[PDB]
């Protein structure tokens, strides 16, 4: 037996676009691979209960191509969040015109497919030879989590759930936050301290955490 | 000095230290090994057996690691084991007549010479899988753990070859060297000088017994890309009819390699020897799950006595934890302290995980005098809000029950849930393949996304949930078969993040006698409120704070293992019998409760005489009734809406 595009990877990266065009079936398979790392399968001799170990990364469009900003993202969007609680992140990526930002923007297109190379800033990113080094000797560790954090951690959580709830039931309003958001906060966080190198948790992480969660969505008021 | 070709191994050396080590070994594993009363762990397993006369026994690897004299023994068992099991089947007989003589006994004596003899080492030093085994080191003592998918018919094999000579009213007789018979050709040449005159019967001869088993492969470590295998072996005699589809199975063995043929035409081969393996030992049983119904296999228990081969099928017990077990349950936390004990590294979900301790429980199996049957299973379902450790409770649970398979959205399909045919790769005819329903058959069938799932899969189920048997009517095959495991799992809502002022009876997406008959459901909404949420903040928090989850042993809780024989000793040895209190206060709850079908009926009664087998009843009780209708109305929260 030889897998699919999935099982060729594992304790590695996938990669996925117009998700929202795919078949009911391969959302079947990816709700059990988001969460548990297995796939089960009763076809025909194959009877596996077979490990993923794969990390998704999938896109897609609206309904309408441009967004509908008199709707929320929780109908404009096609996809449920049955699923998508299981989407630790979500980014909402629209576009909306400015007289000062495309100039440059274009300055930057322009001067790229003038020389790909890219805008001569004093600063030289690196090969991936170097990247997927220092990735690997980053992936050797595993820190540890003080109480000091636990509990802002805790404090967060049920800060944003009682607001996200009572408030936002409305307009601009995702759903509400889970317990996989806080797990998901606690593994960035962990990937944070992996990244400084030290084998404990600082406050100063969970702040860039949900700094960023928060982030994610705000050109959703604009 | 005396020494084999190629080969640094004594015979009687061996036998001496053998029988050293042997009069010689008193628990030192528990000493040299750890910090762990007793006297001479091995001899009484000899002293005792002898009366009743098996020709059998198993063995340890660690007890040579612990014995001073063995640590040598152990790299040349390793490599030379049907040689040094060829010395030790020797030097067992003489152990044991130099054992006898301090002792003056009933004429037994016409036997234990005629007797053989011969060994089982079981737990050994673990291997790799199958990668591992690059030509360097085959033929060598070997272990393994995973489950079955096919079993193969006996194969026999010349072990006398008869020879009829065709003249001078003279029969003939020649065995087996290295595997093969060399006819003789002659007739005999004083009587009678026919130099190629004589003949060959079958119904004469001395026949053997191999057979072969399909496993797949089950490691605790893959590479960087890995996927299932499936492996052929040999067993031989005297353990036929013991290991089946519908078994994990830790194992050992030898493995070796073999040449086939180009046809069957000539002798011309490959340049590549197929592997294989030889058996030494099976493991049926562990410590980490329960075990099979005893009287679901009653049959095969009374073969294997008939047969004389007892290698286990039940776990056995000591009486110094029976009293323990009646000490335990003689408190009253029970009924709390198995919820709590079930998943230390998650919050409440109490009636919950009662539930899933009552179908581990499961029921009643009692049958009619020809026609009828009633099975210890109760399907079950769950639903609510994603976010939670639903999925994570199905994975515990087909981890820790033996029996069991998991499925998956809509990738599956009648086909292959019910028999399917297919053909062999090596024989190249056609032979079955048993489907996952009915492997699990006795124990656990779990799934997830039971709403997606094909109309053409949920199509079976029917008669599944009710008796317990599929029927098959396609090529070549026509049987009615049973299919005795349990059902256990999870539904998805309609759309999403719920709507609470709605018939949940119609807010699933699913009909509703499908849901009825479900002897059970449990409910995961969410309920948003502090004194819920910030104590499972630090309840998982916690776990992660430690690199594995050991002071999560505070707060009351039990371990796996006095919990699991508990269990078995409950399931293997209690039977309720149904009272008449709890008659009128089940009636009555059932029909109260119709304000939706017959079936919660059956669930309450196969739940409650569960409660009965806990607290260790042999009878079932009016109280039992009082939890079970009480649990359900809290199940589905009937004070809502
Ligand atoms: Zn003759």
């Amino acid at each position: 037996l030889e897998g699919g595009a999935l099982v060729l990877a594992d304790n590695g990266i996938c990669c996925i676009d117009e998700f929202d065009k795919m078949d009911e079936s391969d959302r079947t398979a990816i709700h059990e691979v988001m969460e548990q790392q297995t796939i089960s399968i009763s076809k025909a001799g194959i009877n596996t209960t077979l490990n993923a170990r794969t990390s998704i990364l999938a896109a897609a469009n609206p309904l309408y191509g441009r967004y509908n900003p008199r709707l929320s993202p929780l109908d404009n969007i096609n996809l449920p969040a049955a699923l998508l609680s299981r989407f630790d992140i979500l980014f909402l990526m629209l576009d909306i015109p400015s007289r000062d930002d495309d100039e440059k923007l274009a300055e930057h297109v322009t001067y790229v497919h003038m020389h790909n190379k890219q805008p001569d800033l004093d600063f030289t990113p690196v090969e991936p030879s170097k990247m997927r080094e220092y990735i690997a000797y980053a992936k050797t560790k595993r820190p540890v989590m003080s109480e000091a954090v636990n509990d802002y951690v805790v404090q967060a959580y049920i800060r944003l759930r009682q607001d996200s709830k009572r408030e936002m039931d409305s307009k601009f309003s995702f759903g509400q936050a889970t317990p996989r958001t806080l797990l998901g906060i606690i593994r960035l966080s962990q990937a944070l301290a992996k990244l400084r190198l030290a084998d404990m948790v600082d406050i100063d992480d969970v702040e860039e955490a949900l700094r960023l969660v928060r982030v994610s969505k705000e050109s959703l008021y604009q | 000095l005396r020494i084999i070709w190629g080969t640094n191994v004594s015979i009687q050396e061996c036998t001496t230290n053998f029988r050293n080590f042997l009069m010689s070994f008193k628990y030192k594993f528990r000493k040299i090994l750890d910090e762990r009363d007793e006297e001479l762990y091995y001899i009484k397993q000899l002293n005792e057996m002898r009366e009743l006369g098996t020709s059998n026994l198993n063995l340890d690897a660690r007890n040579l690691l612990a014995y001073k004299q063995t640590e040598d023994l152990y790299h040349q068992l390793l490599n030379y084991p049907q040689e040094v099991i060829s010395i030790m089947d020797q030097t067992i007989k003489d152990c044991m007549v130099s054992l006898i003589v301090d002792n003056n006994l009933d004429y037994d004596l016409d036997e234990i010479e005629t007797k053989f003899y011969k060994v089982r080492p079981y737990n050994v030093g673990s291997c790799k899988g199958m990668r591992e085994l690059n030509p360097n080191d085959i033929d060598k003592l070997i272990n393994l753990k995973g489950l079955v998918l096919r079993s193969t018919p006996v194969i026999p094999d010349m072990k006398v070859a008869f020879f009829k000579c065709n003249v001078c009213d003279h029969t003939m007789a020649v065995e087996i060297d290295r595997g093969v018979i060399q006819e003789p050709a002659r007739c005999e040449r004083i009587d009678c000088n026919e130099p190629n005159s004589m003949s060959l019967i079958h119904n004469r001869c001395s026949f053997a017994d191999k057979q072969v088993i399909k496993l797949q492969e089950t490691p605790d470590f893959v590479p960087d890309g890995q996927t299932p295998h499936s492996i052929s072996l040999c067993v031989y005699d005297e353990l036929v009819d013991s290991c089946r589809a519908g078994d994990r199975i830790e194992v050992t063995g030898t493995f070796r390699s073999i040449p086939i043929r180009a046809n069957s035409r000539q002798r011309v081969l490959k340049s590549l020897y197929k592997t294989y393996v030889d058996v030494v030992h099976v493991k049926k049983v562990s410590d980490k799950r329960l075990d099979v119904d005893t009287s679901t296999i009653e049959q095969e228990l009374m073969q294997n006595k008939v047969d004389h081969n007892e290698v286990e099928e039940v776990r056995q017990i000591t009486d110094q934890d029976l009293a323990k077990i009646r000490e335990v349950a003689a408190r009253e936390d029970l009924y709390s302290l198995l919820a709590r004990s079930i998943a230390p590294s998650i919050y409440e979900l109490e009636d919950v995980k009662k539930g899933i301790l009552l179908q581990l429980f499961g029921g009643t199996n009692k049958t009619f005098t020809k026609g009828g049957r009633y099975r210890g299973d109760i399907n079950i379902l769950l639903c609510g809000d994603p976010s939670t450790s639903k999925s994570q409770i199905l994975q515990y649970v087909h981890k820790i029950t033996p029996r069991g398979v998991y499925t998956s959205g809509k990738g599956s399909s009648a086909v292959g849930l019910t028999a399917y045919i297919t053909r062999d790769v090596d024989t190249k005819q056609l032979v079955l393949e048993s489907g996952a329903l009915v492997l699990s058959d006795g124990g656990v069938c779990c799934i997830d996304e039971f709403d997606k799932m094909s109309d053409s899969t949920r199509s079976v189920l029917h008669e599944v949930m009710e008796q317990q048997t599929i029927s098959i009517a396609k090529a070549g095959i026509i049987t009615t078969l049973n299919a005795r495991s349990s059902i256990l799992a999870s539904a998805n809502p309609i759309g999403s993040r719920y709507n609470p002022n709605l018939p949940v009876t119609e807010n699933i997406d699913l009909p509703p006698p499908l849901l009825s008959r479900f002897d059970l459901v449990y409910l995961v909404l969410d309920k948003v409120d502090e004194k819920n949420d910030r104590e499972l903040a630090k309840h998982l928090t916690n776990l992660y704070l430690e690199d594995k989850p050991e002071h999560i042993s505070q707060d009351d809780v039990l371990p796996v293992e006095f919990l699991t024989m508990y269990i078995s000793y409950a399931k293997e040895h209690i039977h309720p019998i149904i009272t008449e209190a709890a008659k009128t206060e089940l009636v009555r709850a059932y029909v109260g409760m119709r304000k939706a079908t017959t079936r919660q009926l059956e669930s309450m009664i196969r739940l409650a005489e569960a409660h009965a087998k806990m607290k260790l009843k042999n009878v079932v009780e009016l109280e039992d009734v009082q939890e079970a209708v009480r649990l359900i109305r809290s199940a589905i929260k009937d004070y809502a809406t």
